[PDB]
Formats: structure tokens, sequence, C-alpha cells
């Protein structure tokens, strides 16, 4: 179900602690796996801006922890090649969670939201203050 | 003179009429048969 | 001997030669070639090279823009490579003893000798490539001050760097710019080659018109593209 | 095409050259090369830094 | 026994022997297809590599994300000197 | 809107077959023998199945 | 009036596009029936311009404006801003906005006579809004979200608003936009009533998976809605 | 109660009125009309028996005016048609049958579906 994006930098393995930009209780997610992601011997899947990674919640409201459900990477602190030709990095990670269509629960993001997540999720895209 | 006659919601599935807040916008008698109902079990 | 090539022989080939003289090497030998000739009627292919004994050829009545070309180098050099970066196997975890960065297991038992298919220590590098598939941007002209210029840019500049190209020189002769690595360093002799098949598919018919050329010192971290304007950023300097 | 002013020091920046930096209070930082960057994580003050250009156009050079 | 976690071979098998190549000067092992309508030309040239350098351009390519866009890219500088012939060579076809 | 005159037409190439057990090959209806050599040119042939 | 269409296969129409009353704003990735909701319906009354936003395609959430005026983010191009100008009229003012809050749709929620903005935009910014489009700015959030663009579209008639809002509060914001407001679902009950769909004196597109009940709504409060060939020949 | 309007989808037109509509409303919920019947190739061999659903998802109306150009131009026994704008599948004309999603049969069918066309009152707004 994931539109075409061009390919950036992969910079969130598995075990990873994201922060949870928006405002649905939860204060970090845990990835777990990414969706699309290919098969070699002893190699990690990664995430990058704009894959969506199926997450745990770890630390917020008792409701929505121990249960797995999808989530949207929003920044990332790798630094990539954008193909105008700037490299750009943001401050730390972040991601907000949703349902496997693509919609999404959080009511608004606080915080900077990465352009290549905005145009490949729309509703991501419309719940964004600032897109970089 | 504000007039802001809303009803404040109708309905998703049926038409109808005034719903309340805090979200299930989809008229009981609705969810109860038609979306799913999210069981998908075997009940024998 | 032009008349027995004349009645015989079906391919005709041209011996050519660089001309060094005109290049900032430090060697004064030239290198010898073969080109094959795709003309008509091969009087005719003799008759052009008759006429052409000891002329000059250049370059952009061969080679136009847009056209994908095939870059034929000999790699850069690397010596006798251990087994790990030569293939791109798999390091041993860190208990090991007696080595790390090796394969473990050659072979099984039968049979009873070492496949030629495994992986081991040797030479890497320094071999033959073929790239193919390379879009050329720019054909300039030597005895031509613009260079760097472009329709979009307008100031007055070869594509030479400051302080020239690193290891190399004066590119003021005649230049081919093509997009993308090719395999060889610098100073190395490298064939270029029309393609072998005509293709289509969409990214050889798209034409480039090029915004602007980057012209800035490639010695490290150049921070301005011409020496004019390096003195009016700075201002008045002691020397 | 578009030539960027560094937010570091002074410097121009040419298109594919140097690094970017988004701050968390969504606020773009843009660095030409990784001298002035790396002087960014280090809290350093440019107007006390000489080479810097807001330090020359401080003490009226 | 198997493998017992199937993957794929590290390297490539057509480029053996990784041997160095007898001569810096590589050779040209084919030539394009020879079509006799056209007028004579030549089908390779010589220069040599001086280094790179990088590009902005257009890119026009229609139904994509990056249409009308500006894109750097990286190209190479080969030095292409002119080149001057001093003789032919013809070559007869045998079985063998 | 077939029009019945053309899928009689029709169902004479494709639905007028007959079809070895084994095999499953598509095979002219009148036939006894199955042409593939593969099963032993067998007597044991079926109808296709109407629909 | 009430016309429902879809993007590439995504419900929400303005996410990917701007309706307003002297002109319109599209993305450039679309199909032939995308745009042939909008040629056929809006015909030669008013330019339907393609062009781009900060190299994106979502440009209804990065662009503001209304019949005066249009605001663009920083971002972008120098390229993308002469496309507009040259296809848009004499009549509309062009300013480039600078902004810590890039994304200016979700930010301005706007018509031709109020403007609801975001509580935390600065004081440069609205004079610059009201120089612009010639219109009162006002500091208001809908109940639960600072987000008025995706979560309130407004027009000349009226103004369709959040679902999740009280009776009170919605008197509270009729008072301050003087137009009636009645709070609603879109495409099968998304709160993302602002993005979901977009709105004008003459036209209101929607996303396909609107139900007929939503779509009645929606035609009622912006009063859009209104048959001989129809007939008995048996 | 008031006249109903139906109004196409992504066209936006009346293309049929009230004063119409053969509804036909109840079932037949016996074993054999109420029930989906899939026999085999011979010997009236049963093999799927399929459940009707609840209500019946088209709209039979009257041979009406706009059809007139599609009917007597190449007339046959089954088609369909479309919205006069947008060319879209809408419904289909059966001179044969087809029962509803739910089943009886009727008599010769205008059958609209009622996906992708809905149903307004052509009254004034019920204001909410």
């Amino acid at each position: 179900a994931q539109g075409t994006k061009f390919r950036i930098s992969l910079g969130l393995p598995v075990g990873a602690i994201m922060n949870c930009a928006d405002n649905s209780g939860a204060r970090n997610l845990y990835i777990i796996a990414v969706k699309g992601s290919g098969s070699r011997l002893n190699r990690l899947p990664a995430a990058s801006l704009g894959d969506m990674v199926m997450a745990t919640v770890k630390k917020g409201k008792p409701e929505l922890r121990k249960k797995v459900m999808p989530a949207i990477v929003v920044r990332q602190a790798k630094s990539w090649r954008r193909r105008d030709g700037v490299f750009l990095y943001f401050e730390d990670n972040a991601g907000v969670i949703a349902n496997p269509k693509g919609e999404m629960k959080g009511s608004a993001i606080t915080g900077p939201v990465g352009k290549e997540c905005a145009d490949l999720w729309p509703r991501v895209a419309s719940n964004s203050g600032v897109v970089v | 003179h504000q007039h802001q006659n809303a009803a404040t919601l109708l309905c998703c599935n049926c038409g109808t009429p005034i719903d309340g807040s805090t979200g299930l916008v989809m008229c009981y008698d609705c969810i109860k048969l038609t979306v799913d109902i999210t069981q998908g079990i075997p009940r024998e | 001997e032009l008349a027995r090539i004349k009645k015989y022989a079906s391919v005709v080939r041209v011996l050519v030669h660089t001309q060094i003289r005109k290049t900032p090497l430090a060697q004064k030998k030239a290198h010898l070639a073969e080109i094959q000739l795709n003309g008509g009627s091969i009087s005719e292919k003799v008759d052009w090279a008759r006429e052409h004994f000891e002329k000059t050829v250049a370059v952009d009545s061969v080679f136009e823009q847009n056209e994908m070309i095939d870059a034929i180098a000999v790699t850069k050099g690397h010596g006798f490579e251990g087994v790990t970066h030569r293939w791109g196997t798999k390091k041993l975890p860190r208990k090991t003893h007696r080595g790390l960065r090796k394969v473990a297991c050659i072979g099984a038992w039968h049979p009873a000798h070492v496949m030629w298919s495994v992986a081991r220590a040797g030479q890497r590098g320094y071999h033959s490539r073929t790239s193919i598939n390379h879009k050329i941007y720019r054909v300039g002209k030597g005895d031509d001050e613009a260079n760097g210029a472009t329709s979009f840019d307008r100031t007055k500049k070869t594509i030479t760097p400051m302080g020239g190209f690193v290891h190399y020189g004066e590119i003021k002769n005649d230049f081919i710019m093509v997009k993308g690595c090719i395999p060889g360093n610098r100073k190395r002799i490298v064939t270029l080659r029309k393609s072998l098949y005509t293709n289509t598919s969409r990214k050889a018919l798209e034409e480039v018109s090029l915004k602007w050329i980057d012209t800035a010192s490639k010695f490290g971290k150049g921070r301005f593209q011409t020496p004019a304007e390096k003195h009016a950023f700075m201002g008045t300097l002691k020397k | 095409m578009k030539v960027e002013i560094d937010s570091f020091s002074g410097a121009k920046i040419y298109p594919g050259r140097g690094t970017l930096f988004v701050r968390g209070d969504s606020k773009i930082f843009r660095f030409q090369n990784s001298k002035s960057a790396s002087l960014f994580k280090q809290r350093k003050n440019p107007r006390r830094i000489a080479w810097t250009v807001l330090f020359r156009k401080h003490h009226k050079k | 026994s198997h493998r017992k976690y199937e993957a794929p071979r590290h390297g490539h098998l057509g480029f053996l022997p990784r041997k160095r190549a007898a001569s810096i000067r590589a050779r040209v092992k084919a030539f394009p297809k020879d079509d006799r309508s056209k007028p004579v030309a030549l089908t390779s040239f010589l220069g040599y590599k001086a280094g790179m350098t990088t590009i902005v351009r257009d890119l026009d390519r229609p139904g994509s994300k990056f249409h009308k866009r500006e894109v750097v890219e990286a190209v190479t500088v080969v030095d292409t000197p002119p080149v001057v012939v001093v003789g032919v060579v013809g070559y007869v076809e045998t079985p063998r | 809107i077939i029009e019945p005159s053309l899928k009689a037409l029709a169902s004479k190439y494709n639905c007028d077959k007959s079809v070895c057990r084994k095999c499953y090959a598509r095979l002219p209806p009148r036939a006894t023998n199955c042409r593939k050599r593969k099963c032993g040119h067998t007597n044991q042939l079926r109808p296709k199945k109407k629909l | 009036m009430a016309t429902r269409t879809q993007f590439e296969n995504s419900n929400e129409i303005g996410v990917f596009s701007k309706l307003t009353n002297t002109y319109c704003l599209v993305a450039v990735g679309g199909s032939e029936n995308f745009y042939s909701a909008f040629e056929a319906e809006l015909g030669d009354a008013i330019p339907i311009v393609h062009t781009t936003i900060a190299g994106t395609r979502i440009i209804g959430r990065m662009t503001a404006g209304n019949r005066r005026g249009l605001l663009v983010p920083t971002q972008t191009t120098d390229q993308e801003l002469q496309h507009l100008r040259n296809s848009l009229p004499d009549s509309v003012k062009i300013q480039r906005v600078e902004e810590r809050l890039s994304a200016l749709g979700n930010v301005i929620c706007c018509n031709d006579y109020v403007a609801l903005v975001h509580p935390d935009i600065d004081r440069e910014t609205e004079e610059l809004i009201s120089d612009v489009l010639g219109v009162e700015v006002f500091r208001q959030t809908i109940s639960g979200n600072i987000l008025v663009g995706s979560y309130c579209s407004l027009s000349n008639q009226g103004g369709l608003v959040h679902p999740q809002t009280s009776v009170q509060d919605q008197e509270e914001l009729s008072s301050l936009l003087q137009v009636p407001l009645v709070a609603g679902t879109v495409n099968r009950g998304s709160s993302v009533v602002g993005a979901g769909m977009v709105v004008n004196d003459y036209l209101a597109v929607t996303g396909l998976d609107t139900t007929a009940p939503e779509l009645s709504v929606i035609e009622s409060i912006f009063r859009l809605q209104d048959e001989s060939i129809s007939g008995n020949l048996r | 109660s008031k006249v109903t309007a139906v109004r196409c989808k992504k066209c936006r037109t009346k293309l049929a009125l009230s004063t119409s509509f053969i509804a036909h409303d109840p079932p037949s919920k016996e074993s054999s009309e109420g029930h989906f019947i899939k026999r085999a190739a011979n010997s009236h061999r049963i093999i799927d028996i399929q459940e009707s659903q609840a209500n019946c998802s088209h709209f039979f109306i009257e041979p009406l005016k706009w059809m007139q150009p599609e009917l007597q131009g190449k007339q046959e026994l089954e088609g369909k048609f479309s919205c006069p704008g947008c060319s879209s599948k809408v419904g289909g004309y059966n001179w044969k049958g087809s029962r509803c999603s739910c089943g009886k049969w009727v008599i010769p069918a205008i059958h609209l579906q009622t996906s992708k066309v809905d149903q307004f009152p052509l009254q004034s707004t019920a204001l909410p």
C-alpha cells in the first residue's frame, strides 16, 4: 500500500526507540519491524523517513501499551541526500502511530515534519504544522 | 444574532438524526450489524 | 598495397595515436590504437584514409551531445589484497584464534580439492572493464574561454578549477564531459566507444541543458568558483 | 539555483555543498563545511571567532 | 548436511581471473554493427581521464516526481586532445 | 448479447473437447486414445465439463 | 454543486488542490479523470492552474488564499513563483511569507471577509495577512485542535467544522465568523473536514467515499443546491 | 411524504424522479426463489446454496425519455447505459429478469444499481 518514494539513507534498525510526535498519549515507540523490507542473512531490517514501521509503545497510557500497531516515521537523525543537492538532518527521531490503512489517530503533530513524509502520506500532511 | 443551527451530527452509515459528541458518530443500530463487527473467530 | 585492400579485406581499421605533447603528463610516448570504420563501400573506406594520412581528426565530428557512449579503461590498482575486502565476505567473530579477516571453510571433504568458485586472496584492481551507457553532457572547444560558461551562468571561465585538477593540470584542450564515474584513475588512458545497440527506452532520448558547472577548488573545501570573485569577497590583502 | 549564506559565519554556499541542520524548535540552520558545523555543536559564539564574517562586521575591519 | 541458511553467492564468476591486465591501454573487444548506407566515420576515440566535478541541470522527464526540477549530478572530465591518423590495416576473413 | 448462433460456433473449439483423466490434455471429442506419449496412449478419456 | 472524485487513489482533495472564487490550483501528477471533474464543472469561468509548491504535490496544505490574494511559503522556488504570476490574473496579489510555521494552509483558514489563524502566529505576520488578503485576522482554536485549516472548512455561505465540538463553542465561533456553522463528517467519517473537501460559491468537491447522508449535510449549509429531460415516455 | 429524486454520483444529474418505482417489496423467502440455486451440467444437480441479501440493491423504473436514444438505436435483448455526461456504468436494461440481490423476479426490468448512484429528496432542506 506504500507509494513510490526515492531512496534515502537507512537509519533506524530493529530495536530503536524513537519519540512519539502526536498527542495520543504515547511517549515513545519501540520499532520491531519495517514494512516492505528485504531479505538477507544476518541483516536487520531498517527504517527511514517515510516508511511505515511496526512499533509497540513502551511508555504512556496503559490502553496503548502492550499491543503492536503500525507507525509512520516523521523525523530522522541520520543525514540524507535530497536530489536538489543539500544534506539535511533533524535533531531527534520521531514517529506517529497509525491504523494499517494509513489514517492517523493523532490530532496534531508537534515539532517539524519531514518533507518526504508529507507527500507520501496525505493524512500526515493534513495534521502537520511545520513541513521542514 | 448568532445562529448555529446544526443538530450536532446526523450519521455516517444510515441517515438517522442527532448523535452526540466524544466520538462514535455511526448510529449504534448500524455498528451492531454492519461495518465488520470485528469478532473474526470461529464460534464452533 | 592499397589496391590489395580494395580487392580483398572485408573490414578496415585505422591506426591512430594521441598528441601527448599537448597534455601536461610527464610521459612523451604516445599510445597507439586501432579504430574500426563503419562507413560504406570499402573502396571508400580506404580512400578516406588515403586522404587522412598525417591529418588531424577532431572530436566534435565523431561524438555529439546527448549520445550514450561506452567507456573502456583499466581499473585503479591495489596490489595483493585479503579475502574480505576483495570479495566482500563476512568477517569471523572476535574470539577467533589466529585470524578473523579470513574465510573459515574452504570446502567439504569431497571433492578432495579446492574448488575454483571459493574465495581466496590475490591481486585486486588494475583489470580491464567495460562500462556502458554513459550520457555525454558537454563537448567543449579548447580554444574557447567559455568552457564553464552557460546561457544561465553568464561568467567567463574555463572548467579548470582553481589551482587546476588535482594531480592533473591544464584542461586547455578539447574535452568530453560525461555523466557519472568511469573506471580508471586520473592520468590514465581511456578509450571511448559508440554504443553497440540503438537504445530508445526513455533515458537516451532526453536532451540536457546545463544550469551551472562547479569550478571551485577540488584541492579541498573550495569556497570560491573564480579567483576574480575571491578578491571581491575578502577585499584588500597585505600581500 | 540559489546561493545561501552560512548560518554560522558568513560564507556563501554553492549548490551541492555542505550540510543543513533543522533544530528541534523548527529553525533551519545551514553550514558550508565541517569546520563551521563542528563549532556549532560545541556552542561556540561566532561573534568571538576571528575568521567569521560576523566578527569582522562587529569590530569594523 | 545442507547449508541450513540459504544465502546468495559472494562475488561474480564471469569476471575471473582477477589477474593484472596486460597493459594500461585497454582493448576494444567489439566494435558496433557496420551499416554501409551511412557515410564514413569513426567508432571509437582516445582520451585521458582528468577528474570529476559536480553539475546542476534541469531534469526533464514527464510523469516523474522530479519533473522540471534541478538535480545535482557528478560528471567526469576526460581530456580529449585532437588525434592524428598514421595508417590503415585491412582484415580478410578466414574460417579461423 | 452473445447471439447463440455464434456461441455454437465458439463452443466447438473450447467446450466440445474431451479431457484425458491422466494428463489433463485437451483432446478431440470423438477420439479414442490420448495423443500424448507421456501417459502411454491411454483410453481413459472423460468429457470436458459444461458450464 | 456537489461533485465527488479522487486523486490518484486517495480520497482527500483539499490536500492536493486549492479552490477559491477567482482561481483554482491543482497538483501535477493526476489522471485525466481527476482534472475532468474540475474542467467540466468550472469551465472557462476560472483558470485551473497546474503547479507545485516547494517541490511537493500537496499545494492545498502549503498555500493559503482567497479572492484577493495568495500566500506562499518561504521554501517556494522562484521558478515555481513566476509560473503562478503568469497564469493567475492581474487582480490577485502573490507574496512570499517568512514563517516559522511553514505550512500556511493548516495555519490559516479564511474567505472573503474573515480569517482564522493558528494562535502561535507572530505579530509581524498578522500585518502581512491583513495587508495582502484584505481580511480581518482572528486568533481562535476549534475546540480541541490548534490547526484551524485542516479541521474547519469555510466559505462565504457557511462553514463545516470538526465533529467533536460542543454547541456552546460553535455558538462562540458563529458570532465571530458571522456565518452559520454545522458539525459533520466527510469520507465515511473522517474528522479531517478542511482537507477532505474544497468549496466555493459555485462548487463543492468531496471524496468518493463520502456517503450520501454526509453529502446531503454538506450541500445544505453551503446552500449550493437548487429537469425537463427526465420524463415518462412508454 | 414528499417526492424524491435520484441524482447520479460524479455526473450530478437527476436520472429518475419519483412517480416511478415498481419496487416489488416483499421477498419470497421460500426455498426455490428466496434461495439462489446453482445447478450443474446434468440431472439438476445442486452444488451451491446462496442465501439472499437483505435489501434489494436496485431501482426498477419505467422506460424514460433520456434512455430513448439508447433503446431505439441498436435495440438488443440486453445491455447497459450510462450517465449522459460521464459515461460510467450506472444501470443496465434487461428484458429477462435479474430478480434483486434479495430476489424475486420482476417483468422486463430497467435495473439501476444502488451502488454509484444515490437517492435524494426533491423537497426543501431538512434544516438540522
